[PDB]
């Protein structure tokens, strides 16, 4: 089904007023935030003039709150609006909701496998490391958890975890290293648990 | 775990000596980008071609938005006297998408974090030559902190000795940052 | 104490043998590896042409061991020399001991305490998300262990560490951060410990 | 956690077209350097001066190393038929020594890593400008897999909007590797 826009389009009044290189911006926000699905939704609006926030508005509270002084005109202006005021709370309840809906399946819902690679390097300095990577890629969603089991038992220590890192093409990937001095016999395994997967990936080192 | 946001995030800005105008407008889902609207064409992009097939946007509320965005831009900066704000510069980050092996294809990431304004090309090098087949460019993706990121993705084929480069010009800035990155 | 040069000068024997831009590198390295103090200790002789060990020695086994075919006439030649077998012997056990009594004090004994900074920053994206950051510098020895606490409990998940940083000036520094969403009334508290310090650095968020 | 490693390390090296001979002599314990001998001038130069009140280390025994290492250079230049390897270029990181506060002093750390052969000279900038004042310039720290690392200091006092690089140029490479660092 067809998403819907979650503003309506709302003109600011002019009232102060009025060397030669200049930049100016304008963003407007406009947030749906699902705290458990759609049994509780925030809507948010935020207006921003180059890298300030002068007004916003929360579903929560049903009014425009200047947060600078240069949004105190536009708050005072738009809440005496009842129709912008009941417009807004119109969006606020069914684009969130009708905008979830047709978006679950394939954002919610989305699901893409992690591939998992293990390899070693010796560390840059004496005495004698290695350093065990296992290098995750292409999952969606971001949350994912990587740990390192030596002859079974999880190893805490030494170990050195990158933040999940965004490709940005709706897949994320993580690099966890541990440091460790093998001895003969030693089994070094990867586990990666995922939503994804019907049983974790376990990849041991050689 | 289980919060999730939508953002129909858009911006309208201008610069002065030299004159230029630029404008977005994207819906946004977590860190991710769901569409953009190409303004000039009123069509709406989808991240992923395969968006599409699930859902529709119709350009025309983006066209609108536009319209009143631009004329609120005019109102801001004269009610603020023509206040400005320093610009932020880029952090970036340059990684490969996949665990790299020789000669097997993989896509080279170039990530332009933390600046601000939403302004910033990327010029890809490979032992100091320009290359640019098949790069793609991300639009500005906003932050809470109310600065931009953006990606850009250089497919390649490593050679053992290669030595790639993204470099980000951001604008007004004297010269670009840049990150360098070598296979194995 | 005036510490002992750890090798003898040793020649090589030339014996195969002979567009524009040319370079050659030549390494020698020395090591005595201290697996106990000096109750246990190995010496190493290493020698390098361009990205290759051609013959190495192992005061554990006390003969030459060619590595590449341009080690084997020189493993041979020097392994027929008792003399030189002889002065090699007596540094591997006097060198590394004499260089290690000079050094313990301010090396294997140096203590540079930490110094601990807790801050925060919002996530780059939505859902809202808070980074508390603990900044861990100026320490010595490498080793350290750096934890979060929420409400006296240790935090295990979305902790993402840095490896410990080298500065290059007998300091190191890491960075250890996690990711969390505040509730109103938690507590959170960084504890750092360290050989250096009579008790753990418990520095606490705001 | 109770191994530790003392290293003698030294290396010859040199270039034709264009010609050049460099040599280097040190003491390592674990990832850092104890001292180097000045060959110039027979003298032992320790990376924290306060190590001379507890030890001291004759050049001598360098100089004579010294001389043996650059005829055994010439010996395996003959055995090995003049065989070459390719250049590895470095990798570079740049982080401040302590948490930054502006208008505070600090010290930026440019570390060049895993490069072959140990030639590479740091070059910094600030806003685009060549900077010098303090530098301090390390001499090349080996590692088990046969490649190098360097680190440079520059001394700092950080104003918002004021944008850092640290460039390294490796031998005879036809551009520098650089790395771009923002205070906050
Ligand atoms: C899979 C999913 O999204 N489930 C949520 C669920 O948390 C909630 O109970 C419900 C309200 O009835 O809203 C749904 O959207
Ligand atoms: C503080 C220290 O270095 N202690 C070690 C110790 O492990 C060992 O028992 C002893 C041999 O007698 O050698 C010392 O150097
Ligand atoms: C979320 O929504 C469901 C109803 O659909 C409710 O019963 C459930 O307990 C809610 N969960 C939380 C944690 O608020
Ligand atoms: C190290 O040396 C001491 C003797 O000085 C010895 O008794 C001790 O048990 C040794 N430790 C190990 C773990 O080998
Ligand atoms: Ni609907
Ligand atoms: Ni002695
Ligand atoms: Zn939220
Ligand atoms: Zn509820
Ligand atoms: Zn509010
Ligand atoms: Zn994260
Ligand atoms: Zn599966
Ligand atoms: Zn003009
Ligand atoms: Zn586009
Ligand atoms: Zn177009
Ligand atoms: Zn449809
Ligand atoms: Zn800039
Ligand atoms: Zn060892
Ligand atoms: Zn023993
Ligand atoms: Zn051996
Ligand atoms: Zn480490
Ligand atoms: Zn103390
Ligand atoms: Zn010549
Ligand atoms: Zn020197
Ligand atoms: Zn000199
Ligand atoms: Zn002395
Ligand atoms: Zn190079």
């Amino acid at each position: 089904m067809s998403m819907s826009t979650m503003n309506m389009p709302m003109a600011m009044k002019v009232g102060g007023g009025s060397g030669s290189s200049a930049f100016f911006f304008c963003g407007a926000i406009f947030e749906c935030h699902y705290l458990n699905g759609t049994e509780r939704v925030r809507y948010l609006q935020r207006y921003i003039y180059n890298r300030q926030q002068l007004v916003h508005f929360d579903s929560d509270v049903g009014k425009f709150v200047a947060d600078t002084p240069l949004g105190e005109p536009q708050a005072e202006y738009w809440n005496s609006n009842a129709e912008l005021l009941e417009n807004i709370m119109n969006i606020a309840d069914g684009s969130c909701r009708h905008n979830y809906g047709i978006l679950e399946s394939f954002t919610v819902q989305r699901s893409v496998e992690p591939k998992v690679r293990v390899s070693a390097l010796q560390s840059g300095s004496l005495p004698e490391t290695d350093r065990l990577a296992c290098y995750v890629t292409g999952f969606y969603p971001p949350e994912i958890e990587v740990k390192w089991f030596l002859n079974g038992r999880e190893e805490t220590e030494r170990v050195v975890s990158t933040d999940v890192m965004q490709n940005g093409d709706w897949t994320y990937q993580v690099l966890v290293v541990l440091e460790t001095v093998p001895r003969r016999g030693d089994s070094y395994v990867c586990r990666v648990e995922h939503a994804s997967l019907r049983q974790p990936i376990s990849q041991a080192w050689e | 775990d289980r919060r999730h946001v939508l953002l129909q995030a858009e911006f309208y800005q201008r610069s002065e000596g030299p004159d230029k105008a630029w404008a977005q407008f994207g819906f946004h889902f977590d860190a991710d980008e769901l569409f953009h609207v190409e303004l000039d064409a009123a069509q709406t992009v989808w991240r992923l071609p395969e968006f599409g097939r699930f859902a529709s946007f119709e350009a025309q509320g983006a066209l609108q938005n536009m319209a009143v965005g631009k004329q609120n831009l005019e109102v801001m900066i004269s009610n603020s006297n023509r206040s400005q704000q320093d610009f932020v510069t880029p952090e970036l980050a340059l990684f490969p998408a996949e665990a790299v092996s020789l000669e097997e294809p993989n896509v080279l990431i170039c990530y332009a974090d933390k600046f601000w304004p939403p302004v910033a090309t990327m010029e890809w090098r490979r032992n100091g030559a320009v290359v640019s087949e098949g790069v793609y460019d991300s639009v500005y993706y906003g932050r809470p902190d109310l600065l931009f990121r953006k990606f850009s993705y250089l497919p390649f084929v490593p050679q053992r000795g290669d030595v790639y480069s993204c470099a980000v010009r951001h604008w007004g800035a004297e010269g670009p940052v840049q990150r360098m990155w070598e296979p194995e």
